[PDB]
RNA sequence: CGGAGGAGUACGAAGGUGCGCUCAGCGUGGUCGGAAAUCACGCGUAGAGUAUAAAGGCAAAAGCGCGCUUAACUGCGAGAC
RNA sequence: GCUGGCGACCAUAGCAAGAGUGAACCACCUGAUCCCUUCCCGAACUCAGAAGUGAAACCUCUUAGCGCUGAUGGUAGUGUGGGAUUACCCAUGUGAGAGUAAGUCAUCGCCAGCU
């Protein structure tokens, strides 16, 4: 993507789409990595890893997000953080679907695992990856225990169809 | 047996002291109220304990006005 | 006895029975009622019999709609006990009455027979009652 | 949305000035324009308009703080004229600086107490 | 044809509260008048005779004459007012055919 | 000696000011997280909250967050309840 | 005629649906060099300019589909005097709420710009 994407890809978008305005064809808004430590209070040291896990691999401050209200069935309530995340838009969003689509896809040890199903309904697109391994980033000797990853990819497509279209003239897999 | 209940509080005298059309002074209290029943306007002021008071010499006035549809009590020189 | 299952308050003030029933007057679940004409009140026990002698002397063949709810309490005080003291015990459960209330609709049945049925029931209220039909206005 | 957003920011203040009852200097920001008003308390009379709109300054960039400068520059005249001295600012919802800080300087220059 | 009801013109002075109870009294229902075109008018029509037009179904569903002097004035009845307890009519409204 | 509940405190911030932000509830997708944890969009709508019992109130929010600070000052006080 | 800003009212003024506008204005749009910003993000705030667009949003016109306004008559209540005492009747004054007919796609000020 990058130049391009603004180059080409608009471009064949528009022809496949057949949109009028080229203000309708669709655009990547932004990416939202989150992950959440449950029970954190309990070894105060896991948000830690985790912070540091996820400031090595997005060039981002990650933002620790408090709990809203008390649920007595867990151990969470509003004071103590229980989970971080960070918002990605711009070139930084641009380099980051980048380098996924190049290095992270051929890796992953069960190919087609997302779907073309799990819209949410109006054109954004949520995936879970497991682990925080199977990126570039650190081994596993000096790092903590392993930890989830969701990421949640929004554009301006106005539904499904749309939304199934940006990401396959991207590339996704399915 | 015996009653458990059996207590209340003393009176506090609570209401409207001026009407509309009167005559005041500044320093005259128009409203005691609660909450805020009624809200300033040109020339009333409000106190800590919500009471509603004039800051100029005039004649008292009443409306509804807003889109809150809030009363509004005010006092015309 | 039909009960309220939950309340606001355990017990309740006196008050007064005055007025016309404007409200519940009209016949809007079946084709023949029985209708107070005095005011009164009437409790969860003789709500209980005169259902059930109506709904025995139908021989259960229709449907019997109850418009009353026993839903004000009433107290009563020990015995043997003297003025003052807090208020009484609540004991049972009334429904005030004013004219012109509709109690007890039957849909399904034979007109002579709820008019029959309605007779034997009315012989166990404490006030008078007619009998009226569906009418269009 | 944002104008929603910057009229519910602007509303506080400019309730305070009514109660307070003074002239307000009032502007607008555009990527384009800018423009200035001077309006007296009841708020039903404007005494004093301005704007990067006149034709002095239309051929300019008129987006930018020598825009913001010289509009402030004129309305502060027009305002001499008008004969008001004593004014209260109003940024209607807009951060006091840049454009709108080089506009209230340049009305302060001109003379505009506030 | 079938219905035709008669009536009195029904002055000020012979509405409010008490004069409505005093023509009840009288034997008397009063009754409105009201539909496009005209104002409304105020009339009284005699109780044997509205209850026996009563009786009839076809009387809600037809148009019906109600006379009063020369005057004629086809309309339909729409609402009915009736005591709670002894279900005597009270009023009513009659909306211009 | 009628019906039904609270009080014999707390706070150098839970005060002042400047600036900024709106709750709660539902509908779709995602890690060991599901009736109920965190995250994205959409629907209707104050039912959220206000240290504490209830009432009257609360959009310039009186509800929520950050920076700087001590007006939680001294001497008074037209006029009113 | 048309756009923007500031005002008097706060649904007869609002919600929903449909149609149109960019010549000027409004918005979107470009970038992180200078000012400024994010408890992470040029998402907001701020700056430098204008390549294109009316897609989104704003604004205007139509539908009563909702929502809202709402008679007349009658009923309930009630001050004074009289008669009764399950809470009513008579004289006189006063008069709802609900429901019905009908109505409603607002209106009036100050400033600047364009064809």
């Amino acid at each position: 993507l990058k130049a391009r994407y603004n180059d080409e890809l608009k471009a064949k978008l528009q022809e496949e789409l057949s949109i009028k305005n080229v203000m309708e064809i669709p655009r990547i808004t932004k990416i939202t990595l989150n992950m959440g430590v449950g029970a954190a209070a309990t070894d105060k040291k896991l948000l830690d890893g985790a912070v540091a896990d996820m400031q090595l691999i997005a060039g981002q401050k990650p933002v620790v997000t408090l709990a809203r209200k008390s649920i007595a069935g867990f151990k969470i309530r509003d004071g103590w953080p229980i989970g971080c995340k960070v918002t990605l838009r711009g070139d930084q969003m641009y380099e980051f679907l980048d380098r996924l689509i190049s290095i992270a896809i051929p890796r992953i040890r069960d190919f087609r695992g997302f779907s073309a199903k799990s819209f949410d309904g109006r054109g954004n697109y949520s995936m879970g990856l497991k682990e925080q391994i199977v990126f570039p980033e650190i081994d596993f000797d000096k790092i903590d225990r392993i930890r989830g990853m969701d990421i949640t990819i929004t554009t301006t497509a106005r539904t499904d169809d749309e939304g199934r279209a940006l990401m396959r003239a991207f590339g996704f897999p399915f | 047996g015996s009653t458990k209940n059996g207590r209340d509080s003393n009176p506090k005298m609570l209401g409207v002291k001026v009407y509309g059309g009167q005559t005041v002074t500044a320093g005259n209290i128009i409203v005691r109220q609660r909450g805020t029943e009624f809200h300033a306007g040109a020339n009333v002021g409000m106190g800590r304990d919500h009471t509603l008071f004039a800051t100029a010499d005039g004649v008292v006035k009443f409306e509804v006005k807003g889109q809150f549809g809030r009363r509004y009590v005010k006092v015309e020189t | 006895m039909l009960q309220p299952k939950r309340t606001k308050f355990r017990k309740v003030h006196k008050g007064r029975n005055t007025g016309l029933a404007h409200r519940g007057s009209t016949v809007s679940f079946g084709s023949i009622a029985i209708k107070a004409t005095e005011r009164g009140r009437m409790t969860a026990r003789q709500i209980e019999a005169a259902r059930r002698t109506i709904s025995r002397r139908i021989k259960r063949g229709g449907k019997i709609f109850i418009r009353v709810f026993p839903d004000k309490p009433i107290t009563e005080k020990p015995l043997e006990v003297r003025m003052g003291n807090g208020k009484g015990n609540v004991e049972y459960w009334v429904c005030e009455i004013k004219p012109g209330k509709i109690l007890y609709e039957i849909e399904g049945v034979n007109e002579d027979l709820a008019r029959e049925a309605f007779a034997l029931a009315a012989a166990k209220l404490p006030f008078k009652t007619t009998i009226v039909t569906r009418t269009v206005m | 949305e944002k104008k929603q957003s910057r009229l519910r920011r602007a509303k506080s203040t400019r309730l305070h000035i009514r109660a307070l009852g003074a002239t307000r200097l009032c502007v607008n920001r555009t990527p384009r324009h800018i423009y200035a008003q001077v309006i007296s308390a009841d708020g039903g009379k404007v005494l004093a308009q301005a704007s990067t709109l006149d034709a002095s300054l239309r051929s300019g960039t008129t987006g930018n703080i020598e825009a913001a400068t010289k509009v402030g520059a004129l309305i502060a005249e027009r305002a001499k004229a008008a004969g008001v001295t004593k004014v209260a600012f109003d940024r209607s919802g807009f951060k006091y600086h840049g454009r709108i800080k080089a506009l209230a300087d340049a009305a302060r220059e001109g003379g505009l107490e506030f | 044809a079938n219905f035709v009801l008669n009536a009195q013109a029904r002055a000020e002075d012979k509405q409010g509260k008490g004069a409505s109870r005093r023509l009840r009294r009288e034997s008397l229902v009063p009754a409105i008048i009201y539909g496009g075109n005209a104002e409304p008018v105020a009339v009284t029509l005699e109780l044997r005779e509205l209850v026996k037009a009563l009786e009839s179904n076809v009387f809600f569903e037809e148009v019906v004459e109600i006379k009063v002097g020369d005057k004629v004035e086809n309309v339909k009845i729409q609402a009915l007012q009736r005591h709670p307890a002894k279900n005597t009519p009270m009023h009513a409204d009659f909306k211009r055919a």
